[PDB]
């Protein structure tokens, strides 16, 4: 009649119940690399103990309410702790958790335990999320993205080639009227897409229903204009659910083609939600990351793009913005070329020389589109064509509001220029080498890419990068 | 400044925007097919059938997005299943284009494993 | 017949549009203090420029439509810049943003300008936003926060002391009958409140629906028992806006009196949304902060989390966690007094020495109830009720269901200290010097207190601040 | 371990789970309302209506949601305005637990800036 194992008040250190070393990890578990910082005097198992516990079933003092259930089953469980090289103090903590924590299609809920907490302990002076393995049997409970790049190709009838948009430029200012104006003559000229401005919802100067109306004239006059699909991301960012419905009902309701969220500022809840409307009404949904680089920018805090990629993927989104790598915003090639796959691939394998912590399988869940946006201009065109191929939506705001004869030359010099790094790939050319050749005899044979060529001859943007593996 | 013509510009998608693709330019990008192992296929329409429209929405209710008429052509046979030697290709473009010399002819390439059109041009203007 | 200011193609520094040293702010502006790091060779003039105009109205390279608008009526203007003692490359950069730039009512659009790409430029190191001055007549397009503290105080009929809660444990793994049971015995100790953890939905171990309704039977077990309004904070938050209504709508229809939301895992989209639902069916919406210290932790990058309680405040919430301190989360004592008064307060004077760098005026807006939690126990009420005084919910889970005794000794330790520390210092007592001396003499009188004061007695928390001012 | 008793257990808010109040404890809270300068009030009830109840609801449709019964107790004359003196406050709960002997009997304060009840407590139990 010896006592069991009972319930004893009082804390213990966390590494007792939450540091499992000899961890066989399952299938179904969920699974994050956290870059770990201690303060001094912590030691990383015991830190990574406290991101395993307090991002799972521990608190901080025992409670007798374990006794009732089994923490075998639930617990979080920090499995394996890596030195990170060129690192005195920071430390890549592996943790497992169950995917009976975890609610079905819930990127919101996967969020919340995994970063809800934990980066404001006391007891570590930074932390970052580096990655996370989302197994199967829980990629199987999110709708994912409405339509993904194959149904979306199909339904545009576009193929062999990058797609071409072009964010609307000024960013604010503009009138309705003046939007639709802009739209006409950017998407006649050779753009797939234009797009508002991720900030450009509903204002003063400018209200969204009439800009959707203006726009609906223009995408449907330069469609009738080129005979190519046109489209227009039509912005349902909002400050309520019900607004950002409202928006995307109008697009409905006008037969357009695609919209755009700002799935950070407007937040998962709605993004998942206007997935599901844009899946069942048939409206294609570009995601913009607004917001992004506040998380993912610094090397020792936050979380990678990558792991708010897997999760825009899981939320749903048919575009999400990937960087340029060449352009005005950072993303360093590596990191952006290991998340691209991670966005757009059925399986990943490990590869921690891109950034990849995990094998990534997503069970046929559709891919995303990459968009490359912010700060290009033609002479990155080849460049741009190597690193992402023609699965991806290349942007060029500036780049085309900026031609000095206008929009329409703008779009032409874009999609003359896109065109003919794309036939030189076909023949064989190597574009990472031969690139400023094919652009060299682009401009001289079309009017309009060389007036851009000219323009933006010497423009460049080549800085030390902060977010480095 | 030179201002780009509105009027009788109509496009058809990839390489529209490039001269006029010669026969070697053709052949190359045939080659390119061959060489990743693409399913070669031609498809053609009249002139009334080949630009993407709209007709077809006066029978709906308010699901139009991202329905067009006049996205399908009409196949030339059967997709070149196994072809890998491009002098079959280009057979049968001569083929195709002999038998409707009137008509808007395109040649694609599918892709099995993301079981999608990976290439496509334009081979004939009527 | 001279030419005019006309379109000119091509990039040129965004100082000679984005940079007004001499403006002099209008009272409708927002007004952004951001502390800045530039690249090695970018003035701060330069930096300051980029990061105005690429939250406002501008691009990389000068565009043609900027001319059909009014630039200076809608930029952003870079305004002054400060230098940051101690730091030979940080700089406050400040920025005013016209009100014609925002969606009324719109936290997600104010975020999707101010922070939306500008983090990521690569011309700057490192980026944070550390405050904004919202105008009153912004503050006024917002329904804000769904009834406020006094509004609170009056429904629950509770005056004269901090407010009460406790979060259940484990985090996750318990069952919704063993969530009711361990509600019960907290609640009929003298609990106001319990909450659910902020990562608990609706998960394989416990759905949601079923929780509400062992919760409420809980709930009214306690209210009936001890005379005493109770409440449970049943987590609305979800993957979509659907199942937060729904989970918002089954608390209506139990008469239960409050319901929680995590603010930034689920978004501000969906949070405006619930938060107006709140104000529509009368109950109190509890806001957790879940995800903030991924924002919010470093002092050169993200967000410092005055912003985030601003931007709660205004898309609304009854309550908003404020840090404790103390506990086992990080939160500096002046920084936290200062946002404790912009979270509550109608009018804040800028005190650098509290990182608040502007006057705000709240115009009305309802102040919203601080919350500390998390790592705290008895020993620590007097320092919490001399901190945030009585307009406070200070929540004890592990400090309540790690009670040797059980959580109704538990519940009951916790309010009679903090009742004793109330009296003492409406006696005169000075809780700063004599703290714990109260708590002290409370334990030798009341034995469930005695049991929590002997096993934390010799718990705390002091680390290293890494979010210094 | 000891149990915390479910049996006729029921408390009054503010200062319910300390020992009763003395006469000096009673009067330093007065003492700290005054020197605040906030409104006394002292408000009563009979033993029926002193409890938070639900009878009301059920002339309700679903909009019980921070509705209760018994909230609101009977004034005792006005609140104190002005009042500096806590020997008037000390007199007036005399005088309203002479004139309602029976009845639970509550001193507030109110602050009229916040507009809200700042502090209260139980003077009187049946
Ligand atoms: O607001 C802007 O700057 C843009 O419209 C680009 O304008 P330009 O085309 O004129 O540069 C895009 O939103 C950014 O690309 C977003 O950054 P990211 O793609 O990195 O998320
Ligand atoms: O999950 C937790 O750790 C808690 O439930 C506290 O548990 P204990 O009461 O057992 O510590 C709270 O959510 C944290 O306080 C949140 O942090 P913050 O308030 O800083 O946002
Ligand atoms: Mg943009
Ligand atoms: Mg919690």
């Amino acid at each position: 009649t010896k006592a069991g194992a009972g319930f004893k008040a009082g804390v213990k250190d966390y590494r007792l119940t939450y540091y499992t070393p000899d961890y066989v990890v399952r299938d179904t578990d969920i699974l994050a690399a956290f870059r770990m910082t201690p303060q001094p005097g912590v030691p990383p198992e015991e830190c990574g103990a406290a991101v395993a516990a307090e991002s799972s079933t521990g608190t901080w003092t025992t409670v007798w309410t374990d006794g009732l259930t089994s923490l075998d089953r639930y617990k979080g469980r920090c499995y394996d702790i890596e030195p990170v090289p060129g690192e005195d103090n920071q430390y890549i903590a592996y943790v497992a958790y169950p995917i009976d924590l975890f609610e079905e299609g819930s990127v919101t809920n996967m969020f919340t335990s995994i970063v809800g907490n934990v980066f404001g302990f006391k007891a570590l002076r930074a932390l970052r999320l580096e990655d996370l393995r989302i197994p199967p049997a829980y990629v199987k409970t999110f709708v994912g993205p409405p339509h993904g790049i194959q149904v979306e190709r199909d339904k545009l009838n576009k193929y062999g080639r990058g797609l071409l948009g072009c964010t609307i430029k000024p960013k604010l200012g503009l009138s309705a009227k003046n939007y639709g104006r802009a739209v006409y003559e950017c998407l006649r000229g050779g753009l797939d897409f234009t797009k508002d401005d991720e900030n450009v919802n509903s204002q003063p100067f400018m209200r969204w229903r009439d800009r959707f109306l203006f726009v609906a004239e223009a995408i449907y006059k330069a469609q009738a204009e080129t005979g190519e699909v046109k489209g227009h991301y039509l912005n349902a960012t909002a400050g309520t659910c019900e607004e950002m419905m409202k928006r995307a009902v109008c697009a409905k309701e006008l037969g357009v083609p695609i919209i755009m969220h700002d799935y950070l500022t407007g937040g998962f809840t709605a993004n998942t939600s206007l997935a599901i409307y844009c899946r069942d009404n048939g409206l294609l949904l570009h995601i913009h990351r607004a917001m992004h680089a506040v998380i993912d920018r610094q090397r020792n805090h936050g979380i990678h793009f990558r792991v708010l990629a897997k999760a825009l993927r899981m939320s749903g989104g048919d575009h999400l913005h990937s960087g340029t790598v060449v352009g005005k915003l950072e993303g360093e090639r590596e990191v952006t070329l290991g998340f691209v796959d991670l966005m757009r691939d059925d399986y990943v394998e490990k590869d921690r020389s891109r950034g990849i912590y995990f094998t990534q399988d997503w069970c046929s869940m559709p891919g995303v589109m990459p968009v490359a946006s912010g700060g290009i201009h033609v002479w990155h065109m080849p460049a741009l064509v190597e690193i992402f191929g023609d699965d991806a939506c290349l942007q060029f705001g500036g780049g085309t509001l900026g031609h000095p004869w206008g929009n329409a030359p703008g779009a032409a010099a874009n999609r003359v220029a896109l065109e003919a790094c794309t036939q030189a790939r076909n023949e064989g050319r190597d574009l990472a080498r031969e690139g400023g050749d094919v652009i060299r005899s682009a401009c001289k044979w079309s009017p309009e890419l060389a007036a851009a060529c000219e323009v933006w001859k010497e423009i460049k943007f080549e800085f030390d990068t902060i977010d480095k593996l | 400044m030179m201002v780009w013509t509105p009027v009788n510009n109509k496009m058809f998608e990839t390489f529209s925007y490039l001269p006029p693709l010669t026969d070697e330019q053709i052949a190359a990008q045939v080659d390119y097919i061959v060489a990743n192992g693409w399913i070669p296929c031609l498809e053609f329409a009249e002139a009334d059938k080949a630009y993407v429209s709209n007709e077809s929405a006066i029978r709906f209710g308010s699901v139009s997005c991202l329905y067009y008429d006049n996205r399908y052509w009409t196949m030339w046979k059967l997709p070149m299943f196994g072809c890998r030697d491009p002098m079959q290709v280009l057979r049968e473009i001569v083929a195709c284009t002999k038998a409707f010399p009137d008509a808007y002819v395109r040649l694609v390439a599918f892709d099995n494993q993301k079981q999608v059109q990976i290439m496509g041009f334009l081979v004939q203007r009527p």
